[PDB]
């Protein structure tokens, strides 16, 4: 995982506010994804981050269900990211 | 196997 | 299993009603029913005689809406009828995400959907209008079990980004960094799971295809052939010659397993930079292999024959192939052992007894 740590800051019954190292490479973009744990890949969703920013912020959860969460890296590079996406780092947060 | 064809002077 | 994206569902028919098809220039799947229209939107261009109006009887109508990438068809069929919605649909799409569509109308009913990617038979809330998109992030995970296309292609993407501007990289990657790649490409071309006889991965300066061999394929020997269209790169074509013995299982082997053949195609030699940098003709560098087998001592050898602009002045062509050293760690080099050279003026052919 090129996103050396993942952390929950803060969080209310529906949102959450993730925070993540920054590797020591040119990121062009983050990719953070989430759905229920439980649930089908159809229904996750994802969103794009610049890869000067280090914390999002995920909102309309339903309360008291877990919630899996990933963070991908990714760079035009070839030779920092040859995958284009790196190995992502994910927490199970159950809010 | 990567196969090529040198250009030897 | 059988296609690439099958949405089912029924539709209760209130009145006379037509269906409706419309090329999206956004690369989803829509569908929305309203009590006279239904309308399907896809990115593949719209086949021209798409007829405008459903069975007059009234009734419940049991629907799939088909997509096929190989057989290149997208076709609704609906009720007793089949319905062409495009001919040409022949495009590498995934489809894994459903986006949310709040459109208003009259709901479909039963609805389920199933892809390559989510093979399962999921049913779906009932709704008048579908959504079916993609997902951008890799979210197969590392089971090993099989390689999604378009995640390999993005990778290919990368590479060829990195063909074009090798000068532009932030590093100049280390052997065993290009060693591991090369490796990790082989591998997800061998387990990509795709349902044509062929897949092939046409990028900018880089081309790997995958052949899925039959069980007839030890029996005769294999022919292939190249278009690069003349320009004056030095090089502007190539055939290749595969023996039976080359595709033959091995003596103790059992079980008939399905066996691929790889052709990665290289305009570039910047991944096979020697000590010294020495140049080979047109770039080209040509990756074959056969799945997770070395064959060498062959009887009739493998024969590769290159159409090239000649510059014989003060440069001879010899015909080689890559050899690396494992716990080197160190740049590879040329080898022409077991490899023949008969270099005309405009035309030169490899003879090796191995690959
Ligand atoms: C997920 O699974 C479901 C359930 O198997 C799949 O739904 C099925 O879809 C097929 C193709 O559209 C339907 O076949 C049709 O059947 C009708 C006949 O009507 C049927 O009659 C029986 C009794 O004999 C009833 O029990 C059924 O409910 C239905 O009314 C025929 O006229 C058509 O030509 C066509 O063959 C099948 O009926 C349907 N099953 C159910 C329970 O709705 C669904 O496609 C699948 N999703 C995927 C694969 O993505
Ligand atoms: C990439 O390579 C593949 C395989 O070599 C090419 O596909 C072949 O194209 C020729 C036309 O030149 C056809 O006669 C063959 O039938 C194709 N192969 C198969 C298995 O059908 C493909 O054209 C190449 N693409 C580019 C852009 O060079
Ligand atoms: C179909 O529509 C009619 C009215 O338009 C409604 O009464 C009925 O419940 C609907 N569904 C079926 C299965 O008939």
């Amino acid at each position: 995982s090129v996103p050396t740590k993942l952390e929950v800051v803060a969080a209310t019954p529906t949102s959450l506010l993730i925070s993540w190292d920054a590797p020591a490479v040119t990121v062009d973009h983050y990719v953070i994804t989430y759905g229920e744990t439980g649930g089908s890949p159809w229904s996750w969703q994802e969103f794009e981050v610049p890869g000067s920013k280090s914390t999002a912020t995920i909102s309309g959860l339903k309360p008291g269900v877990d919630y899996t969460i990933t963070v991908y890296a990714s760079s035009f590079d070839w030779t920092i990211f040859p995958n284009y996406y790196s190995s992502p780092i994910s927490i199970n947060y159950r809010t | 196997t990567y196969f090529a064809v040198l250009m030897v002077s | 299993p059988r296609e690439d994206f099958r949405f089912c569902g029924q539709r209760n028919q209130t009145q006379q009603s037509t269906l409706h098809y419309d090329q999206s220039s956004e690369p989803h799947i829509f569908v929305w029913n309203t009590e006279e229209t239904l309308t399907i939107r896809a990115p593949f261009l719209a086949a021209p005689d798409i007829p405008r109006f459903f069975p007059e009887p009234r009734g419940l109508y049991h629907f799939c809406l088909y997509w096929s990438r190989h057989t290149g068809r997208l076709h609704l069929r609906y009720g007793k009828h089949d319905y062409l919605l495009s001919s040409q649909a022949s495009r590498l799409l995934c489809f894994q995400k459903q986006e949310q569509s709040l459109k208003q109308g009259a709901p479909l009913i039963a609805t389920s959907v199933s892809s390559w990617q989510i093979p399962q038979n999921t049913s779906l809330p009932g709704a008048p209008s579908f959504i079916f998109s993609f997902h951008n992030a890799p979210h197969k995970v590392s089971h090993n079990a099989s390689v999604d296309m378009c995640d390999l292609k993005k990778e290919l993407q990368q590479l060829s980004r990195y063909l074009q501007h090798p000068q532009k990289a932030a590093k100049r990657p280390t052997a065993a960094f290009i060693s591991q790649q090369l490796q990790s490409l082989e591998s997800k071309l061998t387990s990509v799971s795709f349902l044509g006889d062929t897949l092939s991965f046409e990028e900018d300066r880089v081309n790997a295809t995958v052949w899925k061999l039959p069980p007839t394929a030890g029996l005769e020997d294999l022919h292939i052939h190249s278009q690069k269209e003349e320009e004056q790169s030095e090089v502007q074509a190539y055939s290749l010659l595969l023996p039976r013995a080359v595709f033959q299982q091995t003596r103790g082997r059992r079980r008939d397993d399905a066996k691929r053949l790889l052709v990665v195609d290289f305009s570039s030699q910047a991944l096979f930079q020697d000590k010294n940098s020495s140049q080979v003709l047109g770039e080209k560098v040509l990756g074959i292999v056969v799945q997770n087998t070395k064959v060498t001592n062959l009887s009739d050898p493998v024969v590769l024959t290159f159409q090239h602009q000649p510059q014989p002045k003060n440069v001879t062509l010899q015909c080689v192939f890559w050899v690396e050293d494992p716990a080197s760690s160190s740049t590879g080099s040329w080898s022409s052992a077991g490899c023949e050279t008969v270099s005309r003026d405009t035309q030169t052919s490899c003879l090796c007894n191995h690959l």
